[PDB]
């Protein structure tokens, strides 16, 4: 729905778990969490890796 | 007794090796894993032998 592959899912139980997603409308693209603050994520592969 | 069927309508890239084996479900017995007869070969009457 969102238009890019970034979640996961399996054999066996893989997709367990939503993500919290604040969108937030900014000029630039990117990403930020709670756990890593203090680094921006511009991708959403490394979003779901880490 | 745990029967695992119509194991040839698996998804793609994924195999019930560890299922069937008594290894992703603890059971005393195990399973045994048959292929039952899906709409097509209801309406075919699919006989003992084939």
């Amino acid at each position: 729905f969102v238009g890019r592959d970034f979640l996961p899912r399996g054999s066996g139980i893989v997709t367990r778990r939503p993500l919290v997603l604040q969108l937030v409308n900014a000029t630039t693209e990117y990403a930020e969490f709670l756990h890593c603050k203090g680094k921006k994520f511009t991708d959403f592969e490394e979003v779901r890796l880490e | 007794i745990g029967v695992i069927t119509k194991l040839d309508l698996m998804d793609e890239g994924t195999d019930a090796r560890d299922v069937l084996e008594n290894k992703l479900l603890p059971l005393r017995r195990g399973y045994i894993g048959v292929v039952n007869r899906s709409q097509k070969d209801i309406d075919g009457k699919k006989d003992i032998t084939a």
